[PDB]
RNA sequence: ACACAUGCUACAAUGGCCGGUACAAAGGGCUGCGAUGCCGUGAGGUGGAGCGAAUCCUUUCAAAGCCGGUCUCAGUUCGGAUCGGGGUCUGCAACUCGACCCCGUGAAGUCGGAGUCGCUAGUAAUCGCAGAUCAGCAACGCUGCGGUGAAUACGUUCCCG
RNA sequence: UUGCCUCCUAAAAUGUAACGGAGGCGCCCAAAGGUUCCCUCAACCUGGACGGCAAUCAGGUGUUGAGUGUAAGUGCACAA
């Protein structure tokens, strides 16, 4: 189907369906589809227009996804990038900013491994 | 108008959750599609601070 | 006989309109809309022609004509492209299709783009013509989505009698067209 | 973070500090060895010397900072790289 | 910017998630262990029954197990790193530097080259529990406790002592 | 080095030497030939999803600076 610009997988029980939008995962699933009333054992072939209208109606009312959400995160990392504080150097030079540690693992941040 | 090389235009209707009606040329052979959002529905067509965040906590 | 219902809305409200705002000496200076091109640039059809037939079917779906085809009418090195490789396909709209399709894209597609802020102004260009760019051809209601092979972009422009960016920008605004503001 | 019911930490000395100079309007720059305390709305304007171990840092607060411990502003280890 | 070493979690279907249900051993407790009840979604909050403890609390204590449903081989209902928001508790104080909970985020990773390690039965493999240190914890460590439980040993030519 | 083609030398017709100065050729094209019909570049400016000095789209300025299978000259926008 379609729903907030996402396009929903073709078969998949809804909780996991949506799933693949930016703002939800499956707690928020729990949730929406427990609200709404439609049952997360349905799959997207048998969803109708009338359950994505309420659906997008529900969950562009009482919650954040997508496109906002990510304009907000980003916003939010480069708020502390700009007032300089310690969590701001540390996304600046590309490292671990929780105070974890640096001198062997981190990769996943550093990224791939360069060798000296 | 070369004559065959074309898709054809046929006459369609577009409705949606709103209500709105419009009545339009489409290549789909159909002649009616359904659509969930539009001029009438988009919320930028109809139009839709760390201290307070602060105070909101301990005030 | 018939009539579109953009052609309609012009013809009766949007020149009178313009005629208060602008208040021009000629009936005749008043500016109406030419033509509507769109132009899908592919670019990769330098190493693979099979991308272009896929183009071909997006715009003669998206349009409703078939599109030509343009060479390249230079040959360039860095981009891996000679003189007569077909690069990028353009469809010209005009008159009735034109005011159609204007109206689909206004009405439809748009209100369908992902994080959709509106349009920015600021893309006319010194004479009052308006281009602007868009990512996937996923928009459009006459393309299905389970048949796409690949998201591909493709440059709308609104060509005009206006003389000037105010003239242009008061038409379109007027259209119905969706412009942030700064 | 340090829990709501016991209200955000400001020691009571820079607390007196920046009060008796905000009271008679002036700013000027507070010579501070605490790192722990956090900044409140009443610190907004003021410039600090906070302690980075080795020697006293200018900071200067703005609202975007708000809600954050002082020592974040002042870097201890210095590192250049290899 | 790195390289080494020991570990833990993995790369999935002998599996993941939801629901129901059965079985331990050992331990720990005074300005300590803290129950029913109530407030939370949950860390926990309020509260203090009862215990210097074969009695009370750690629930009658487990998890893998068994029954059932769903997922259908995919970078996925696999994987949890990372990062954002929002919290709780300890403590004069969680910025540099605590743990835990909640929402979101969802990277590498498809059984791992040359090489190399451990193990001969309640052993390997796998599953939880407790303790010491300790206000809190970097505990995936260490010392113990039990649960379920294999394969193979022709034989001394070869490597090691 | 030796034949053929173009410029300069070459002294405003043609012609004109040197072991004077520069280059080319020993082919290509079944269309890059014939004809009818249509069109105008290069460069520069503004604007456009990838996309950048430069790909394709739009608009503007631009009388010839592009382009002519292949050297160079004489030509060609009236278009060759
Ligand atoms: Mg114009
Ligand atoms: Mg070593
Ligand atoms: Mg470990
Ligand atoms: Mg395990
Ligand atoms: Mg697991
Ligand atoms: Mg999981
Ligand atoms: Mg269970
Ligand atoms: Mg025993
Ligand atoms: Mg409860
Ligand atoms: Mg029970
Ligand atoms: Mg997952
Ligand atoms: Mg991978
Ligand atoms: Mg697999
Ligand atoms: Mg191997
Ligand atoms: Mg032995
Ligand atoms: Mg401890
Ligand atoms: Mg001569
Ligand atoms: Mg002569
Ligand atoms: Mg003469
Ligand atoms: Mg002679
Ligand atoms: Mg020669
Ligand atoms: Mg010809
Ligand atoms: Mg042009
Ligand atoms: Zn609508």
């Amino acid at each position: 189907a379609r729903l907030v610009g996402v396009d929903l997988p073709r078969d998949k029980r809804m909780e996991i369906a949506l799933t693949y939008i930016y703002g939800i995962g499956r707690t928020r699933s729990n949730e929406i589809l427990a609200a709404t009333g439609i049952d997360k054992n349905m799959r997207t072939k048998d969803l109708t227009d009338d359950q994505v209208t309420v659906l997008r109606d529900y969950i562009e009312g009482n919650l954040k996804v997508e496109g906002d959400l990510r304009r907000e995160v980003q916003a939010d990392i480069r708020r502390k990038i700009e007032i300089g504080c310690y969590q701001g150097l540390r996304h600046r030079r590309g490292l671990p900013v929780r105070g974890q540690r640096t001198k062997t693992n981190a990769r996943t941040r550093k990224g791939p491994k360069r060798t000296i | 108008m070369k004559t065959g090389i074309h898709p054809e235009y046929v006459d369609t209707t577009v409705q949606c959750g709103c209500g709105h009606s419009f009545t339009t040329r489409s290549t789909k052979q159909s002649g009616t599609i359904v659509v969930e959002v539009c001029s009438q529905c988009h919320p930028f067509y109809t139009g839709k601070g760390r201290v307070a965040r602060f105070e909101k906590r301990y005030g | 006989k018939a009539l579109p219902r953009l052609k309609q809305r012009y013809r009766e409200e949007i020149r009178e309109a313009l005629q208060q705002e602008f208040n021009y000496a000629n009936v005749m200076q008043i500016p109406g809309v030419v033509k509507v091109v769109v132009n899908m640039g592919v670019g990769d059809a330098a190493r693979d022609a099979k991308l272009i037939n896929g183009a071909i079917n997006d715009l003669a779906l998206i349009t409703g004509q078939k599109p030509e085809v343009r060479r390249a009418r230079k040959s360039i090195a860095q981009f891996k492209l000679r003189e007569g490789m077909p690069i990028g396909a353009r469809v010209t709209l005009r008159g009735d299709r034109m005011w159609e399709f204007l109206d689909r894209l206004i009405s439809i597609a748009l209100p369908r783009i992902r994080d959709f802020r509106g349009l920015s102004p600021k893309q006319f260009d010194g004479t009052g013509n308006y281009t602007f760019g868009l990512n996937e051809q996923s928009m459009f209601h006459e393309i299905d989505v389970d048949s796409i092979d690949r998201p591909r972009g493709m440059d709308i422009t609104v060509v005009t009698t206006a003389t000037n960016d105010a003239e242009g920008r008061a038409l379109l605004r007027a259209l119905g067209f969706p412009f942030k503001e700064n | 973070p340090r829990s709501l019911k016991k209200g955000p930490f400001v020691d009571d000395h820079l607390l007196k500090k920046v009060d008796v100079q905000n009271e008679k309007n002036t700013k000027q720059v507070i010579k501070t060895w605490s790192r722990r305390s956090t900044i409140i709305p009443d610190f907004i304007g003021h410039t600090f010397a906070v302690h980075d171990g080795r020697k006293h840092v200018p900071v200067f607060v703005t609202e975007a900072m708000v809600g954050h411990k002082l020592g974040e502003f002042a870097p201890t280890r210095t590192f250049k790289g290899h």
